[PDB]
RNA sequence: GCUAGGCAGCUCCUAGCUCCUUGUCUCGGGGAAGAGUUGAGAACAAAGUGGCGAACGGGUGAGUAAGGCGUGGGAAUCUGCCG
C-alpha cells in the first residue's frame, strides 16, 4: 500500500485532509460492515450447530 | 465508547505495553473488559524487532463499534484489519549507519 | 530616498541662491534613488526658479520613470516645454512619450524635434519619431520593411527599435506569418542589424509556432546572437531560449545556460532560468539557480537576477524569502526586491 | 465592513428579487426570495433560489445563509 | 534563509538563530538534523521542540515564513 | 501576454491570472498631500453569549456491623458520547 505524497503545494493540506475524512472513514466503515456480516455468519453457524 | 487501547504493564525504564478493550472514563490501568494478548515494544535478538498482538476478537469489538487511538493503529494496520494511518505522509531524510 | 529628495531641497529652493538650487538638484539626481509626485512638483518649482532646464528635464524623465506619467490624462505642457528647453532632444522625446502614453499630444513630437534642432541628435529624433509612431498605435508590414531599410541606411539599432516597439505594441505586425517574417527579416538583413535582428529573430522564431521550433531554429537564433557580438545580447538569446523550451533536452539546456556571462547579462540569465523553469515544471531549477549564485557569487548580476525572479511571481514566495534572506545585493536594489518578494507573497499568498 | 442586510436594504422594495454570490466564484449564486428583518436594519432572514453562473436551478424556498457574516458585496 | 525562517519560528530562539549562523549553518541541514545534534548546541528543550516542530511544518511546506 | 469590466462616443481605460471621492493646494485640465470610508489581508480583543468537560482522572478510611462487600441472579427502568 502507498498512502504518501501529502505535502505538495504551499499551504493546501486539504488534500490529505479529504484523504483522512472520506478515505479513512469509508475505509473503516467498510471493514466494519464486513465484520458485522461475517461474525453474524459465525453466529448462525453456531445455531445450526 | 469502548476504546481498544494500550496500557503500560511493566518495570520502570523498560516498559511493556498491553492491548485491552477498556472504557473511556476508566483509568489507564483501570477496570478492563479483557486484555487482547500483548505488544512488547522492545527490539529483540531472535528476530531483532518487536512482537505481539492477538486477533479473532478485535473483529468483534470493531464491529460492535470501538473507536480506538492511533498509537493502536500503529499495530492494527501493521497486522492488517485496518487501512494504513492516514498520517503516513513523509519520512525523515538522512539516516546514517557505519557498524 | 525621496525623504532625501524632499530634504535639502527646501534649502535648494529658498536658499536665495540659484547656485544652491542647481547644486542640490544635481546632488539629488546623483543620489539617484528618488522620483515621485513630490519629485515632479518640487523639482518643477525649483527648476523654473533656478533656470536649469537640463536638470529640470532630467528630473522630469525620472518622474516619468518612477511616478505617474500616464495615470489618467497626465498633461505636461510647460513641463514638456522645459524638458525640451534643456535642448536635449533625448529627454524631450522621453517626456513626450510620457505625456503621449497619457493621451494624444503632437506638441510632444514638436518640442522633441525643436530640441532635436537644438542639440543635433539624429538618434534622439529617431526615438522621438518612435514615440510618435507608438502613440499612433498602428503597424503594417510594407512600411515596416521600409522603416527597417531606413534604420539600415542609418546603420544603427535606434530606428530599428523604433519600428520594433511600433509593431509589437500596435499588435498588427505579422498576423501569424512565416514568409512575411522572412521578408521583414530580409529588410533587417539589409542592415545586418546585429542586436535588433538577433533579439527579434529569437522572439519571432520562438514565440508560439511557425511550423515547429527545432534545434536548427534555436541554434540559428543563437548564431545570429553570436554574430551580434554583445554579452548582454548573449544573455538575451539565452533568455529567449528560456522563454521558449529548448533545442535538444533539459540537461543540455542547463549545461548551456550554466556559462555565466559578464555584468548586465548573468542577471537576466538566472532570472529567466528561474521564471522559465517555474513555468515549465517547478521552481526546482530556480533553486538550482540560487545554488549557482550561492556558489559563484555574481553579486550585482545575481542580485538583479533574484530581484527579477521576485517580480516573476512563481509559486515559491516564502521560498525565495528563505533563499534570499541570506544573500547579497548592490546599491538601490534590495528594498524593492524583498518588498516585491513579499508582494509575490501578496500575489500567491 | 458590509453585510447581507447591509447590501440588500439599499435596494428599493427591499430589493427582494435579485441574485447574489461570493465575488470570487462566478460559478454559483443564490437569489433573494423575501427579507424578514429583526430590528435596526442589520439582521434579516430569507430564502432564495440557486443561480449557478446565472443559471437558475432551485425550486422551493430555501434559507439564505451567512446573512450576518461581514464580508458581502452585491451582484450587478 | 536562517534569519527570516528563524525570526519566523519566533522570538524564542533570538540567540539560537546566531548560534546556528556562526557555526556551519544551513536551511535543509536543519530539517535533516536531529535531537542530540541540536542539544550539543546547548539550546534548551522548548526551543528545540519549537525548532523541530516548525521544521517538520516547513519540510511539508505548511510553514513558509514571511516577516509580517 | 492574455481576458473580463467600468468610462465616455467596437473604442477608451479598470481589475485579474500566466508567466478610493471630494475638497484645498498646486501643477498644466491633472496632479499633491490629506481626511474619511468603499474595496480587501490577517490577528484575538476585552470578554461574553455559547458548546463541552470540570460527576473523569487523583487523595483519605472518620464513619458503615451490612441500606455495605464478594458471589449468583432479576425485572419494574433509564443508558451523552460509540457503532
Amino acid at each position: 500500500i502507498g498512502s504518501w505524497e501529502a505535502p505538495s503545494d504551499p499551504k493546501d493540506a486539504e488534500r490529505k485532509l479529504a484523504q483522512l475524512r472520506r478515505d479513512y472513514a469509508k475505509k473503516v466503515r467498510v471493514y466494519r460492515k464486513e465484520y458485522i456480516h461475517e461474525i453474524e455468519m459465525l453466529r448462525v453457524e453456531k445455531q445450526r450447530k | 465508547v469502548v476504546r481498544i487501547r494500550l496500557s503500560r504493564f511493566g518495570c520502570k525504564n523498560r516498559p511493556f505495553f498491553r492491548v485491552m478493550a477498556a472504557d473511556s472514563r476508566s483509568p489507564r490501568d483501570g477496570k478492563h473488559l479483557e486484555v487482547l494478548g500483548y505488544f512488547n515494544p522492545l527490539p529483540g535478538q531472535d528476530g531483532g524487532k518487536r512482537m505481539g498482538l492477538k486477533f479473532d476478537r478485535i473483529k468483534y469489538w470493531l464491529s460492535v463499534g470501538a473507536q480506538p487511538s492511533d498509537p493502536v493503529q500503529r499495530l492494527l494496520f501493521r497486522s492488517g484489519l485496518l487501512p494504513p494511518p492516514p498520517m503516513v505522509a513523509m519520512g525523515r531524510k538522512g539516516g546514517a549507519r557505519d557498524t | 530616498a525621496a525623504a532625501a529628495a524632499a530634504a535639502a531641497a527646501a534649502a535648494a529652493a529658498a536658499a536665495a541662491a540659484a547656485a544652491a538650487a542647481a547644486a542640490a538638484a544635481a546632488a539629488a539626481a546623483a543620489a539617484a534613488a528618488a522620483a515621485a509626485a513630490a519629485a515632479a512638483a518640487a523639482a518643477a518649482a525649483a527648476a523654473a526658479a533656478a533656470a536649469a532646464a537640463a536638470a529640470a528635464a532630467a528630473a522630469a524623465a525620472a518622474a516619468a520613470a518612477a511616478a505617474a506619467a500616464a495615470a489618467a490624462a497626465a498633461a505636461a505642457a510647460a513641463a514638456a516645454a522645459a524638458a525640451a528647453a534643456a535642448a536635449a532632444a533625448a529627454a524631450a522625446a522621453a517626456a513626450a512619450a510620457a505625456a503621449a502614453a497619457a493621451a494624444a499630444a503632437a506638441a510632444a513630437a514638436a518640442a522633441a524635434a525643436a530640441a532635436a534642432a537644438a542639440a543635433a541628435a539624429a538618434a534622439a529624433a529617431a526615438a522621438a519619431a518612435a514615440a510618435a509612431a507608438a502613440a499612433a498605435a498602428a503597424a503594417a508590414a510594407a512600411a515596416a520593411a521600409a522603416a527597417a531599410a531606413a534604420a539600415a541606411a542609418a546603420a544603427a539599432a535606434a530606428a530599428a527599435a523604433a519600428a520594433a516597439a511600433a509593431a509589437a505594441a500596435a499588435a498588427a505586425a505579422a498576423a501569424a506569418a512565416a514568409a512575411a517574417a522572412a521578408a521583414a527579416a530580409a529588410a533587417a538583413a539589409a542592415a545586418a542589424a546585429a542586436a535588433a535582428a538577433a533579439a527579434a529573430a529569437a522572439a519571432a522564431a520562438a514565440a508560439a509556432a511557425a511550423a515547429a521550433a527545432a534545434a536548427a531554429a534555436a541554434a540559428a537564433a543563437a548564431a545570429a546572437a553570436a554574430a551580434a557580438a554583445a554579452a548582454a545580447a548573449a544573455a538575451a538569446a539565452a533568455a529567449a531560449a528560456a522563454a521558449a523550451a529548448a533545442a535538444a533536452a533539459a540537461a543540455a539546456a542547463a549545461a548551456a545556460a550554466a556559462a555565466a556571462a559578464a555584468a548586465a547579462a548573468a542577471a537576466a540569465a538566472a532570472a529567466a532560468a528561474a521564471a522559465a523553469a517555474a513555468a515549465a515544471a517547478a521552481a526546482a531549477a530556480a533553486a538550482a539557480a540560487a545554488a549557482a549564485a550561492a556558489a559563484a557569487a555574481a553579486a550585482a548580476a545575481a542580485a538583479a537576477a533574484a530581484a527579477a525572479a521576485a517580480a516573476a511571481a512563481a509559486a515559491a514566495a516564502a521560498a525565495a524569502a528563505a533563499a534570499a534572506a541570506a544573500a547579497a545585493a548592490a546599491a538601490a536594489a534590495a528594498a524593492a526586491a524583498a518588498a516585491a518578494a513579499a508582494a509575490a507573497a501578496a500575489a500567491a499568498a | 465592513k458590509k453585510n447581507l442586510i447591509e447590501v440588500a436594504q439599499f435596494l428599493p422594495n427591499w430589493g427582494i428579487g435579485y441574485h447574489m454570490a461570493k465575488a470570487h466564484w462566478n460559478g454559483i449564486s443564490y437569489e433573494i426570495t423575501k427579507i424578514n428583518l429583526y430590528k435596526d436594519g442589520r439582521h434579516g432572514k430569507a430564502w432564495g433560489i440557486v443561480h449557478k453562473d446565472g443559471l437558475r436551478a432551485a425550486e422551493a424556498p430555501k434559507k439564505i445563509s451567512g446573512v450576518h457574516k461581514r464580508c458581502w458585496k452585491y451582484i450587478p | 534563509g536562517i534569519p527570516e525562517f528563524l525570526s519566523g519560528i519566533g522570538g524564542g530562539v533570538e540567540t539560537h538563530i546566531a548560534k546556528l549562523e556562526t557555526e556551519l549553518g544551513d536551511l535543509p541541514k536543519l530539517l535533516v538534523t536531529r535531537t542530540l545534534r541540536l542539544k550539543k548546541f546547548g539550546i534548551p528543550c522548548k526551543h528545540r521542540k519549537l525548532i523541530l516542530k516548525y521544521s517538520h511544518k516547513y519540510r511539508l511546506g505548511l510553514w513558509k515564513p514571511r516577516a509580517d
